[PDB]
């Protein structure tokens, strides 16, 4: 099961210069592997066929090299349509393993998240649930951890974090701190807190509300 | 050319044999790409479509023979279609199915060439009578309807009114018999049918066996040859996905060999691939081996020879 | 050009399989060979079997021998892959691609150059259900976002638009997560400020696999 | 017909034994032979001694040689089994059955064909006491069961009926377990839904070995 | 002490076909053993007398064979009254050992347990005890382990598990996680947890409560 | 799977006379098995090759017999280097099972355990754990059960018992009652008890301590 290791896990480079990527083998694949262009929810189309040589509908800038253990994927003329999770994939040993993921983001000026926290509705309370979700918005780069608290004492098993891709226009990111509770647990407490933490956030961004305040 | 000019007749019929599932016979052989695997060498392939098999709802049994009229109607329909494709000048590739269809497959072949020969490569003779079987399954009574030396002795089982026995007992060679019920071997010995069972196959060697088989059929006179071929006649290590597997069959090598000797006479004029059943493989790998076996058998019939096949142009260019 | 049109996104319980149609065109078929690869989301990828279209060479992978079946249909250039004894680890996108036939008449190929568009298969025995939308949306911050929660739908996916999509800046609409109870859960954000009390904003939810639509009008309750 | 009427269910501390009466009838006695077998609940069974009624052939088992005594009383077809140096491993149902006398005038028999009804013997030195009933019975589930707990009674058994047994569907009334403090503990379930606030339901407890009865009227406390 | 080993320990077969059972000897008992029908709390009545031959009040379907080391008990016409712990028993060597247990259950569609967790009463707290028991209900098959925790830290020496037979009508199973504590240990902690685990439960079913919550 | 049963499970015989051991088969192995000398953490070297005949580097005293169901291992000239877990092993049936274990101890005059009980450190309490272990020491023979109590109410799921071999010089034995708790459970209680029970101990040896006593 030769493990193929992609040394750039993530990548964020502006429309511009070379975006040389790395993929390593645990054996000698020896010029027998390829490169792919998995756009989100699409066909992971071939970039480079046999460690080189640029297959059949490739634009201009997708040279690469190898032969035979640690290979290269050069994106010289970056062309911002190419922002996709890239994959090397060894071939000439069974079973035919893959790389890990080479998310090519957009490099831009680090955006700060706009963070606030939101209750369950009375329409929800007539159904009998509690879903207190904080909503994080327009930041760069991806990494935020959000903590919850039962009036000061932390929460899990409802808490879910889910991120989109990078935006087309302002090129930002995404998270809801999707948390679900019960109506009984809702009514026993007021001060519900959302503690964001981004690289732009020097202090951890806390936004809160009491129950029966809004 | 003369040979490798193919009319394919798929015949998904089952009611001669009891294990239902052989009606995915032509479907699996076509989806294994028998057509395109012919088309590399000079195979004039013309698919004539599958034959419709109507369902007689009150196909009431005989004394022992059961589902008779569906078998007889299917074989009469196939006799018309085989006579059609032999008037097309092609080699009748009739693949089913079960040996019940081989009645009309030999009959319509005799409607054009009345002096042919039958190489019935099968584990069994399939020459039980309607009276002296104990099954009554018509996947093992095609040969008893077809021999003229058995006339006046075969019952008028319904569906078989059109049946004229058309081949002589001295004009048929069994190759690879390995399980015979007693009635069939009395017929085999009293008619003086020449046969090479797995005894005689191992005795002469498969090549001296095919040598004497062609010396028996074609040694007197050149005449059309009708290889009717069961896929249980090979050993069930290669085809376990058949209706009646009996251990001790021919090796897959020798099955391909028998087909290649029939090709290198240049006198192949009718071909049957019966008893293929994808429903009885215990794994799909068993089915895969069985169907790839039967496909490559059919390839080596029409001159996909293991020596090589070519188109006559220079290839150093 | 050289493509693979796949078919099609389908969910099975642990039971019978998904024979994935992998239709080929453009290139001449049986001059090459089609393989298969699973991808669970948020994971790597595992190749799982390759057939030569030349002559039926099965050649499966490790940990599923066995579980996989792969045939050809080379009348029409399609190839197929079923499975057997399905399992909730196989919540994976199944891709087929062209490794080239490793026979004798077939050109040198190592490199998967058609790629098909994929096949969303999640092996879950849950029941196809409507979602359950659970927001609120109105305590000193000038920045006030909002959003909904989407609870308990099956299967994937939902669609979340905001003021019927007209509110677009700040829209971030989220991939789900599979429950312990084998259902799916999502949400989405939008942004206002504290200076927008007159922005009546709805999440406009539609789960088309249940064909159910919720346009959740959201309002705060009484303060002071 | 051929039977064995045994006698009788009795508990001893670790002290003196239970001479178990094993009365025979139907078949002619001293033409056969009666044995003995212990069975702890939730366990297998161990034969523990066989006498021929023909002539006093003791023939005991391993690990109790010693501890067991077995005689005949063949005026009346009864046979007996005591014990010695009793112990809390011997909390077992004692069955007697007829192995057939393995003498000389006695018919071929290998197979235990009377079987007696059993004898509930638990070797515990606890005191015979009343139970202590500890329920409640009224937080979003539509299915709302109920039940009681039965604490600290000795010996076996209690009887648990529900609305004096009239509530019968959902009644599941439970075998006990022996404490670390050598007492016994049980419970029982019933079923309502969330839609039955007007179902006043009592467990109706009776431990007849203490001859004590509790009919526990159950009520929730104040919500909100 | 020839050990008699019953190769089917448990059995769950529907009203229907053959229920062939196995019992093996450590020596040659040689057609000298029997078969029994111990219903729960009843007389373990004879099925088959001397490795065959069907004694004296046997219905129709209780053939069996042997002679002489590894024997058979065939239940061909299953007849759902016959759901009992079965025993082979060697005879012609002293001392006369038995088999292990052949619990013939009902085969049905696997039922999921209904699981929740229950406090000590104030009537108990006036007596001074603590008995926090979780109550598991209507499942199939038998096997559930239930864990307890002192607000997150596990518990034993009170914890007792006790199962009934299979039910007559819906044919399900049983467990209380019978746990006993002290009133002092009760009052020092709140979040009392019951973690069920059944085959139907893909996730381990956790049900909890705080003290002074209900 | 013929089960090989060793009738002496344990053995404790002085440097001296014969130490005849027994190994029984469930079938007729018929003079086709061997005898081994597994010293602790070593190579289980061959003693006796085919039910007899004393292989190739065997000292003087390792005769044995069989042929063919219940075999013998005689250690006639005991030689106290030979104190090892012994194994018979059938061979001529597949799969080739083994015996159970024949721990040949030293026979000496029964030693009484020295027993006391030990708290968690403040260095542990700064880490946040509790590990209250009782320490048992220099006894013979092996068998001691140690009970714990939460100020009088028993303990498990931390409690671990672990024994060494017999000592070289004084030839004694070993146990810690390795118990682990939490710092919170530590601080709620004082009187921590260790109840030893050895054959030499006519009364069960209780040693205790209060928290904040030592
Ligand atoms: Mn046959
Ligand atoms: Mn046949």
């Amino acid at each position: 099961e030769i493990v193929m290791t992609q040394s750039p896990a993530t990548l964020s480079l502006s429309p511009g210069e070379r975006a040389t990527l790395s993929c390593r083998a645990s054996q000698s694949v020896s010029s027998y592997l390829a490169w792919y262009q998995q756009k989100p929810g699409q066909a992971p189309r071939l970039l480079i066929y046999d460690a080189s040589n640029r297959a059949t509908g490739i634009p201009a800038r997708f040279s690469g090299s190898g032969s035979g253990t640690d290979f290269t994927l050069t994106i010289s003329s970056l062309e911002p349509e190419d922002f996709a999770v890239y994959y090397c994939q060894q071939h000439s040993l069974l079973p035919r393993t893959f790389g890990g993921g080479t998310k090519v983001e957009i490099k831009r000026a680090d955006a700060a998240p706009t963070v606030s926290i939101f209750p369950p509705s009375s329409e929800q309370l007539t159904s009998g649930g509690a879903s207190v979700v904080c909503f994080l918005n327009n930041f760069y780069p991806k990494d935020i951890n959000v903590k919850w608290k039962i009036d000061g004492s932390e929460r899990q098993n409802g808490v879910l974090n889910s991120w989109t891709d990078q935006d087309s226009k302002d090129s930002t990111y995404s998270m809801s701190s999707t948390l679900t509770l019960t109506k009984d647990e809702y009514e026993r407490h007021n001060s519900y807190t959302c503690e964001a933490t981004h690289k732009t956030s020097t202090s951890p961004i806390v936004k809160s509300f009491n129950r029966n305040e809004c | 050319a003369k040979s490798r000019t193919i009319g394919i007749i798929g015949a998904p019929f089952s009611k001669g044999q009891p294990r239902g599932g052989v009606e995915e016979g032509p479907t699996v052989l076509r989806k294994a790409g028998l057509l395109e695997k012919l088309k590399e060498q000079e195979c004039d392939v013309k698919d004539y479509g599958d034959l419709p098999f109507a369902d007689i709802p009150n196909d009431s049994p005989f004394q022992i023979v059961k589902n008779p009229r569906s078998v007889g109607k299917a074989s009469e329909q196939l006799a018309g279609k085989v006579a059609e494709v032999k008037k097309n000048g092609r080699i009748s590739l009739v693949l089913g199915g079960d040996h019940s269809l081989a009645i009309g497959s030999i009959s319509g072949h005799a409607r054009v060439h009345p002096d042919l020969g039958v190489i019935w490569v099968d584990a069994h003779t399939d020459i039980n009578t309607p009276l002296t079987t104990t099954s009554g399954n018509l996947h093992g009574q095609p040969v008893s309807f077809l021999l003229k030396e058995l006339k006046g002795k075969i019952p008028d089982v319904p569906g078989f009114s059109w049946v004229t026995p058309c081949i002589s007992a001295k004009d048929i060679v069994y190759i690879g018999l390995r399980d015979v019920d007693p009635g069939e071997h009395y017929i085999l010995k009293t008619l003086g049918i020449k046969y090479f069972s797995m005894t005689e196959v191992d005795r002469l060697g498969i090549g001296k066996v095919m040598e004497e088989t062609l010396s028996y059929l074609l040694g007197r006179k050149k005449r059309p040859i009708h290889l009717s071929f069961d896929v249980d006649g090979l050993d069930p290590s290669f085809t376990p996905a058949t209706g009646t597997p009996v251990v001790g069959g021919l090796t897959y090598r020798e099955g391909l060999y028998i087909t290649e000797e029939i090709y290198k006479t240049g006198l192949l004029s009718g071909l049957d691939i019966m008893e293929v059943n994808p429903s009885l493989g215990k794994t799909p790998e068993e089915v895969t081996r069985t169907v790839n076996t039967a496909v490559a058998i059919t390839l080596a019939c029409f001159g996909l020879a293991r020596e090589g096949n070519h188109k006559p142009i220079d290839y150093l260019n | 050009q050289v493509q693979l049109v796949q078919s099609g996104a389908e969910v099975k319980k642990p039971g019978a399989s998904v024979k994935v149609s992998c239709k080929a065109s453009g290139y001449t078929f049986t001059n090459y060979g089609i393989s298969w690869v699973r991808q669970a989301p948020g994971q790597g990828l595992e190749w799982m079997g390759w057939i030569s279209a030349y002559n039926g060479n099965t050649n499966y992978a490790q940990k599923l021998q066995g579980r996989v079946t792969m045939t050809t249909d080379t009348s029409t250039s399609t190839a197929y892959m079923e499975l057997r004894s399905l399992r909730s680890d196989d919540t994976a996108v199944y891709y087929c691609a062209r490794e080239g036939a490793y026979g004798y008449r077939s050109p040198y190929h190592n490199w998967f150059d058609p790629w098909g568009q994929g096949t969303l298969v999640t092996v879950s025995s849950a029941k196809t259900t409507a979602p359950s939308v659970y927001p609120l949306a109105p305590t000193t911050g000038s920045s006030v976002t909002l959003g909904c929660l989407v609870k308990g739908y099956f299967p994937e996916p939902v669609t979340l638009t905001w003021n019927s999509g007209s509110l677009s800046s700040g829209v971030h609409t989220f991939p789900a997560v599979l429950q312990s109870d084998l259902y799916t859960l999502s949400s989405s954000v939008t942004v206002t400020s504290s200076t927008w009390p007159s922005q009546s904003i709805t999440c406009n939810v539609a789960h088309p696999a249940s064909s159910t639509k919720v346009d959740k009008k959201i309002e705060p309750r009484g303060p002071t």
